């Protein structure tokens, strides 16, 4: 099925190329960029010990989760920069952490191979843990609530699940990933969701179907970091090839490339804020360069961190960009 | 306008003769006032630079080098400024003079302090605000030796009816030389067991071709000395060798503070990598 | 408003909790000293040696691509690098792990501790008549000097033992930047602990040396 | 797309030489450290050889220490490998794992099984 | 294996199949959406401390 195989992949890439058209470089480059950013560090989260290798905004905007290598995740208070909810952790290594959308509930997980979801409103006011979502065989590398009672969770053992904290088991497991998939992210209208993997392949998925519709293999090395535009139409991925590219679910296609030739570095978290036109990607030489994610044009380098940038979201509405990194704080950036 | 700067820690405590006592005082402003001004270079890129305040060494470099800058601004306006026939200015300043040393020396004590939390006992040294409860014992105890001397006979300080420090002979040697000692002592067992086990993993060779001198290295083992201050020992080679080693303790330690930005502030790698950005 | 007031009070009460909460287990996390191992989830065995924590890892059941969980332990104490010791060629395969571990960009800052764990079952093959074909630089090796470890041994098993050493030690020397450095053991050994222990204390005071900037 | 399609291998008698290439597109090669890696059935994945960033750092694996050589072009674009003097021990797959991040000068997981920047592999079979 | 040979040409089957529109409609709607929530963007323009709640 191999001679099969490349049939169909060289079908597939033709139809990339029979909707190529013009790139979206080329139709952007008339109407005017926003140019320079200057964002500057508002608030510094200082309180986690170890690398923070993960962290979640939330609805709210105002509570953030972030997940530290010490066995800690804090949902800070971002805005007066308080700690509210510290877990403590039954891994010591947690490389996950999505804040729940309704608020209620926060995950976590890692190198334990659990996806152990915390309630933050417990009736004894002290958070424990309400389901550990054993199961997988790889480690735990992104989660992400589709709503108070759902979560599909990224693994290291090549495949995502769709997850039930009232069952305690798998809705569904999305076996198409080939290597350990690095991150996740849920649509706006959440009906479906895309994960990047350690592929050259970051495959579109449905959460009620189960599996893969759509694959996008466009970047060269380890997809580290993946997010959605704000429509959900599309979603841009980050790797370790120090190219993050832009992808049209309604297409096919690679869109058009964020590089520069100065970046000799992976990246770990892309995300994107309430316009289409900004894209915080996060990268290994210790900054997150900003583009203006139409146009390849770095819209700014938010410095200061002085280890890797391991973990960058920006907020529902659009407020900030808080940018945990490997130097054991995270930053809030405006 | 006339100082020299071993009168901190003259030893002998006889007055200099006038002829080198000059250049002494040449050497100490060239010294102590290039220092002051680049130690403050070091203090405005540190507490500035969060990046390079993440090791517990350069937090106590920062306790350090205020330290020492405090100690070399108090003793550059005791000497430019006239303090003659105002008393309690020079008590005040002699008063100052004493703290900003013993803070001086305790600081390089606790630099030496923290080496035996890192090196010769290396595990479970994690205090709870470990700078903090540094300030205690390197800001704190100091202020309670000088209040003391203070407490002793606040007459204590400034000159006899000139440079205004401590001037009776048993505060002196107790509450700065026996001070200096049981930080000297507890530096140059702290200094070559540094460089004993320094000089140690420079002698393991993992394929069997070690490398003994590096340009890093001689830049690091110079710098351990002006941090731990070793050549404030040059003090204990006073009295024959006494004209030679008081024109050296002019030299090495009015600059150390300069010294502590050349090895610790302009040929520390993260430090400068800072500066191109600004 | 007063209310607005109210549930910041809380806000900052329950946040010096957390404080306290998180100065105490600093006090705990920072005197754990974790450790990397190589060679359910990930098992833990927190051995106290000299009223030491020492925190192991053992990471087995993750799968065997390790590209980015191995990016988890750049912060750690050390990588206790367990090695077959036998030569599909499994020695080979630690040698490639340790070239990948010694030049990764963020195990570059973290420093590995090498055992040679099966070195009792080491001492048959060689001595049998296996690893000459599977190396060819073997032929051209010498031992070192410092190469004594039991009068008992055989000075085969020795150069073979030294030989594999060394041979993981190209890749510590003969390297680009990185702060760290390795410790290879030979290992029923009941002294492996102590040798944590030591090659630990090398790994906390060379690591303190680099912040004095004395190496 | 990132695919790499192995070109080489067959009926080859021991002793005889060989020409193993890759054709390596999808990724930027004057980028990325390359490299072989073969499996024998009943054995593992076992590494061969590595060539780094315009051949800077070459080196083998101690089966084959003595005996091949590898060459890459960054122009063409493909990986290669001289084969000579083969003992018939190595009649693995061979395939040519790609380290996964360019610029890093360490190569994980091209051993590891199920591993995405390896190829589907040609079978060299010497009797 | 087979099995997973099987399970990604079924895969590319139905991947190819789904509809798959030119790209100029795709990234117009996308740039419709950039300046349609570009008014609504807070981190376009720097943003006054009276309405951020970051200062």
């Amino acid at each position: 099925l191999r001679q099969e195989a490349e049939q169909l992949k060289n079908q597939i890439r033709d139809a990339r190329k029979a909707c190529a058209d013009a790139t979206l470089s080329q139709i952007t480059n008339n109407i005017d960029p926003v140019g320079r950013i200057q964002m500057r560090t508002r608030r510094t989260l200082r309180g986690h010990l170890a690398k923070i290798y993960a962290m979640h905004w939330g609805t709210d905007s105002r509570l953030l989760v972030s997940a530290s290598q010490d066995g800690k995740l804090i949902i800070w208070d971002s805005y007066t920069t308080n700690k509210v909810h510290a877990i403590p952790l039954r891994s010591s290594w947690v490389m996950t952490c999505a804040y729940a959308p309704s608020g209620n509930y926060v995950a976590c997980g890692g190198l334990d191979n659990i996806c152990s979801i915390y309630n933050l409103k417990t009736r004894e006011g002290n958070v424990r843990v309400s389901r550990e979502l054993a199961g997988h065989t790889g480690y735990l590398s992104c989660c992400r609530f589709l709503d108070d009672n759902q979560i599909v969770t990224s693994s290291g053992d090549t495949t995502c699940a769709l997850w039930d904290i009232e069952t305690g088991q798998q809705t569904t497991t999305f076996t198409g990933h080939t290597g350990d998939v690095m991150s996740l992210s849920l649509a706006p209208d959440t009906r479906l969701f895309v994960s990047g993997a350690c592929d050259a392949s970051a495959k579109l998925w449905d959460v009620r179907e189960g599996m893969c519709r759509q694959t996008f293999t466009g970047h060269e090395s380890d997809i580290n970091a993946i997010c959605f535009f704000p429509n959900g139409n599309a979603f841009a991925t980050g790797s370790d090839d120090a190219t993050c590219r832009l992808f049209d679910l309604r297409a096919d296609q690679e869109l058009m490339t964020y590089s520069h030739d100065n970046i000799i570095c992976g990246i770990t978290s892309v995300s994107f804020s309430k316009s289409g036109r900004l894209l915080l990607a996060g990268y290994d030489d210790f900054n997150c360069n900003v583009w203006d994610a139409l146009k390849a044009d770095r819209a700014g380098v938010l410095a200061g961190h002085d280890n890797r940038v391991s973990c960058l979201g920006v907020t529902d509405d659009g407020m900030a960009v808080a940018t945990g990194s490997w130097d054991s704080f995270l930053k809030i950036w405006n | 306008h006339l100082t020299s700067f071993g009168i901190l820690l003259d030893l002998s405590r006889t007055s200099l003769p006038p002829s080198q006592m000059m250049a002494l005082t040449f050497i100490t402003y060239i010294g102590c006032g290039l220092s002051s001004i680049f130690l403050s270079v070091t203090l405005v890129t540190y507490i500035a630079f969060e990046k390079i305040r993440r090791d517990y060494p350069s937090k106590i470099l920062i306790q350090l080098c205020a330290a020492l800058l405090l100690l070399n601004l108090i003793f550059l306006l005791d000497s430019w400024i006239a303090l003659y026939n105002t008393r309690g200015f020079c008590i005040a300043v002699a008063v100052f003079l004493h703290y900003f040393l013993l803070v001086s020396f305790t600081w390089m004590g606790l630099e030496a302090f923290h080496m035996y939390l890192a090196l010769v006992k290396v595990f479970n040294t994690y205090i709870r605000k470990y700078i903090l409860k540094f300030c205690i014992v390197g800001w704190g105890i100091p202020a309670v030796v000088v209040s003391i001397v203070l407490t002793i006979s606040p007459d204590n300080y400034g000159i006899g009816s000139d440079f205004c420090w401590i001037n009776s002979n048993v505060v002196f040697y107790i509450t700065v030389v026996g001070y200096f000692c049981v930080i000297f002592l507890l530096n140059v067992s702290m200094f070559i067991v540094v460089l004993v086990q320094l000089c140690r993993i420079k002698k393991k060779k993992q394929l069997g071709a070690q490398r003994k001198t590096s340009i890093q290295d001689l830049r690091s083992i110079a710098g351990l000395t002006f941090l731990l201050g070793i050549t404030w020992g040059f003090a204990f080679f006073a009295w024959p060798v006494n004209v030679t080693f008081m024109y050296l303790f002019a030299i090495f330690n009015t600059l150390q503070g300069f010294f502590i930005f050349i090895f610790y502030c302009a040929a520390k790698e993260n430090v400068r990598k800072q500066w191109r950005r600004y | 408003t007063e209310d607005q007031r109210n549930e910041e009070k809380a806000q900052r009460e329950a946040n010096k909790k957390i404080e306290k909460q998180l100065q105490k287990d600093k006090q705990v996390y920072r005197a754990t000293h974790r450790l990397l191992l190589l060679g359910s989830g990930i098992f833990e065995t927190k051995f106290q040696v000299d009223k030491v924590n020492f925190h192991m890892f053992d990471v087995g059941a993750q799968r065997d691509e390790r590209r980015k969980w191995i990016q988890c332990f750049n912060d750690v104490t050390a990588i206790i690098f367990v090695v077959a010791s036998s030569s599909t060629n499994r020695l080979q395969a630690a040698l490639k792990l340790f070239d990948s571990i010694w030049n990764n960009k963020w195990l570059r800052d973290t420093s590995v501790i090498l055992f040679l764990n099966k070195q009792d079952l080491l001492a048959e093959k060689v001595l049998a008549g296996k690893i000459e074909d599977y190396f060819p630089e073997f032929a051209r090796y010498t031992t070192p000097e410092d190469a004594t470890p039991e009068p008992g041994e055989d000075p085969r098993v020795t150069r073979a033992k030294y030989f594999i050493r060394d041979e993981f030690l190209r890749i510590s020397t003969a390297s680009g930047d990185g702060r760290h450095y390795c410790y290879p053991h030979f290992t029923v050994d009941t002294e492996n602990i102590r040798r944590v222990f030591n090659d630990c204390r090398d790994i906390i005071q060379r690591m303190h040396l680099r912040q004095y900037e004395l190496l | 797309q990132v695919q790499l399609q192995e070109s080489g291998g067959g009926l080859v008698q021991p002793g005889g030489s060989l020409r193993l290439s890759c054709a390596a597109s999808g990724f930027t090669f004057s980028n990325y450290k390359m490299n072989w890696v073969r499996q024998a059935p009943g054995k593992g994945l076992e590494w061969v050889s590595d060539i780094s960033q315009s051949g800077a750092s070459i080196s083998y694996t101690g089966s084959v220490k003595g005996r091949f050589t590898i060459s890459r072009d960054n122009a063409k674009n493909t990986l290669y490998l001289q084969m000579n003097s083969l003992k018939p021990e190595d009649t693995a797959v061979y395939y040519c794992a790609r380290c996964p991040a360019p610029f890093t000068r360490d190569c994980f997981d091209v051993t590891s099984t199920t591993y995405a920047y390896r190829g589907q592999g040609t079978q060299v079979t010497v009797s | 294996s087979i099995a997973q040979a099987r399970k990604l040409v079924e895969q590319l089957k139905m991947e190819a199949n789904i509809d798959r529109i030119k790209v100029s409609k795709a990234a117009a709607d996308l740039m419709a959406y950039c300046e349609a929530h570009a008014k609504e963007d807070p981190l376009l323009t720097p943003v006054p401390a009276s309405e951020n709640p970051f200062r």
